RNA sequence: UUUGAUGGUAGUAUCUAGGACUACCAUGGUUGCAACGGGUAACGGGGAAUCAGGGUUCGAUUCCGGAGAGGGAGCCUGAGAAACGGCUACCACAUCUAAGGAAGGCAGCAGGCGCGUAAAUUACCCACUCCCAGCUCGGGGAGGUAGUGACGAAAAAUAACAAUACAGGACUCAUAUCCGAGGCCCUGUAAUUGGAAUGAGUACACUUUAAAUCCUUUAACAAGGACCAAUUGGAGGGCAAGUCUGGUGCCAGCAGCCGCGGUAAUUCCAGCUCCAAUAGCGUAUAUUAAAGUUGUUGCGGUUAAAACGUUCGUAGUUGAACU
């Protein structure tokens, strides 16, 4: 038969709680895609990058 | 393969597509009353109901988990059927006997993934949509 | 000020004594224009004893600075009191009556079916 | 009652939702034109798209018979007076070849940039939009506002405008009343 | 088709044809080209949703037509009604009553209960469009008009221009997968700081309208982000997007499907970031396309689902040449 189901919610009291505090209301939709537009252009490495990702780490 | 290619064969043509129509699976399923009959929800998108017991369905195998599942009487038509509650938390939220409204789950009625047979999801608890007081914008009130 | 009355679309009409005109009014600086000094500018158009004027409709175009609007000239001071849609004159200041207030009004004459010919109700209460 | 909204909606999502070598083709459309977000680019191609199966199907047809003809040259004609086509290509083909980036270069918020008066295509709708612009007489309130050909000699500055000093800032008058306080 | 069904015949009845009704004869009439019966979550049509075409689904819903006012029946007056904002009765519900009796039908406009996944004000006026009357003038919750309104459509706030601060490639040139100077046809991050704009609000007055409000027009006020502070979803693949950091350990859970998770998790839970569409977007049900998976255009049937065991054979469908 089925044993129990008191288990629930046992990751909700076992994370450390960290939090953001923070960080800058930005440029919205009219301003937003002219700063993603440049970031399209910024640098522009203009290379054959060997099998790489466009917005990874590295 | 096979149809009349003459002038006059209107008549078997409309014939044949009407009698091997009742063979498609998704036409067949529209045209024969058992949204109403054999549907526990009235033929239409949501329910509301009245929950009974809060149970753990065993997962179908590879997958092995007790599935927290809750098995409702919904009010319609007095039927008695099980939905899932998402998003873990989501049982400590909702102390049995709380009008609740129930949903469907995605795959057009009939059963989806590793839960077998459940086929309903809960939308909203006491008036307070599930979805929000899991990230705790709503509270349950403790009336 | 001097507004800029210039008319258009301007033809006369005896069958009710009147000068049906549309006037486009400039809004140079300001704001839109009030009816009540248009009268005695447009009884400088034609002299017509700016108290028959009756310049009453109006809009201003998008931006600032214009306005068309209908002006309909009686020639006559009681003409102009003669066919003359009622609440013209209500926007003229001269007419206001009958509080009713078209829901009292309305279950009056209701109230009143359940007399008999003397109404005699209507005289102890009210 | 009537039917009120009579849709001919614009505004059309696209097809296929995520793939980048179409998602990247209209991104920099948002860059050489300071647009608002991906509306307004299919917008436009909604627009294309319609009279193009206009002359499409108009081409199914032989001149000289009167089908083509009559609805041909009032398609052309409210291009050229609009003048994002000019008078040098003036049959049902050259509409074809017409794709939408010159189409969202005869807008007025682009229109006033090509003259010396903007100096920021992302300044344009900000000056546009605070009721410092005007065309031939008239003061004009929104970027997409698709000029006409003959149109294109009167874009100006309205002086109903602050510019040049008619209540001059306002925050020109703001800056000799940070003063006294 | 006894108890009108198909016809004849004479009638009655009606405004009139007619089995509409009567009386007498005749035995007809419909049927595999689907009659009859049943179902319908059926008011019909204009039309609506969706596709390259061919199409499928829907149409309670503002326009025309039918239909009905709790359920049935009857009927008066009237040119016109089998009228129910007319009456009469029965049936079901309710109402008042001093117990004798008297009246009621919101599937009109508002509003309340109820059922429900599912739907707003017990507001204002006939100025509009027209209708009706004895009829320039009265009346018209027809109609217009505000209040609710993210059903749905449209135009579009959430910054912009420069400076140095720190910084990138590139342009000239020492030089060349090293390296300086003008760092620069660059752009970012700067509670550096200082400037230019402005509608969002706000407020005199105005226009507005039947009287209003809102927009438009507006004299005075109004931006330095700490704020006027954009969120909804996803970051394994399908599907554009951290092999980020802590947590947990086939657990909690996630996942449309494939699949993840068993003390290194690219899939969980969170932090730090990122990507899509953006005043939007997610979910559920239905429906169309996708679907060459309903196939007229256009499928398949040796083995994947599928040529009747066999041949006759009527209905049906197709049928040589010749003027």
């Amino acid at each position: 038969v089925h044993g129990s189901l008191a288990r629930a919610g046992k990751v909700k009291g076992q994370t450390p709680k960290v939090e953001k505090q923070e960080k800058k209301k930005k440029k919205t939709g009219r301003a937003k895609r002219r700063i993603q537009y440049n970031r399209r252009f910024v640098n522009f490495v203009q290379g054959f990058g060997r099998r790489r990702g466009p917005n990874a780490n590295s | 393969m096979g149809k009349p290619r003459g002038l006059r064969t209107a008549r078997k043509h409309v014939n044949h597509r009407r009698d091997q129509r009742w063979a498609d699976k998704d036409y067949k399923k529209a045209h024969l009353g058992t949204r109403w009959k054999a549907n526990p929800f009235g033929g239409a998108s949501h329910a509301k109901g009245i929950v009974l017991e809060k149970v753990g369905v065993e997962a179908k195998q590879p997958n092995s988990a007790i599935r927290k599942c809750v098995r409702v009487q919904l009010i319609k038509n007095g039927k008695k059927i099980t939905a899932f509650v998402p998003r873990d938390g989501s049982l400590n939220y909702i102390e049995e006997n709380d009008e609740v409204l129930v949903a469907g789950f995605g795959r057009k009625g009939h059963a989806v993934g590793d839960i077998p047979g459940v086929r309903f999801k809960v939308v909203k608890v006491a008036n307070v949509s599930l979805l929000a007081l899991y990230k705790e914008k709503k509270e349950r009130p403790r009336s | 000020t001097t507004a800029t009355i210039r008319t258009r679309k301007f033809m006369t009409n005896r069958l009710l004594a009147r000068k049906q005109m549309v006037c486009d009014v400039l809004h140079p600086g300001l704001s839109s224009v009030n009816k009540t000094e248009i009268r005695e500018k447009l009884a400088a158009m034609y002299k017509v004893t700016p108290d028959v004027v009756f310049a009453f409709g109006f809009r201003t175009n998008f931006g600032g600075g214009r306005s068309t609007g209908f002006a309909l000239i009686y020639d006559t001071l009681d003409f102009a009191k003669k066919f003359e849609p009622k609440y013209r004159l209500a926007r003229h200041g001269l007419f206001e009556q009958k509080k009713q207030t078209r829901k009292q009004r309305k279950e009056r004459r209701n109230r009143m079916k359940k007399v008999r010919g003397t109404a005699k109700a209507k005289i102890g209460t009210g | 009652g009537r039917i009120p909204s009579v849709f001919s909606k614009t505004y059309v999502t696209p097809r296929r939702p995520y793939e980048k070598a179409r998602l990247d083709q209209e991104l920099k459309i948002i860059g050489e034109y300071g647009l608002r977000n991906k509306r307004e680019v299919w917008r436009v191609k909604y627009a294309l798209a319609k009279i193009r199966k206009a002359a499409r199907e108009l081409l199914t047809l032989d001149e000289k018979d009167e089908k083509r003809l009559f609805q041909g040259n009032a398609l052309l004609r409210r291009l050229v007076r609009i003048g994002v086509l000019d008078e040098s290509r003036m049959k049902l083909d050259y509409v074809l070849g017409l794709k939408i980036e010159d189409f969202l270069e005869r807008r007025l918020q682009t229109q006033v940039f090509k003259l010396g008066l903007a100096k920021s295509i992302h300044h344009a709708r900000v000056l546009i939009r605070q009721r410092h612009i005007r065309v031939r007489k008239q003061v004009v309130n929104i970027p997409s506002f698709v000029v006409r050909l003959d149109s294109q000699k009167h874009i100006d500055f309205s002086l109903k405008s602050p510019f040049g000093g008619g209540r001059p800032g306002r925050v020109k008058r703001k800056n000799l009343k940070k003063n006294q306080g």
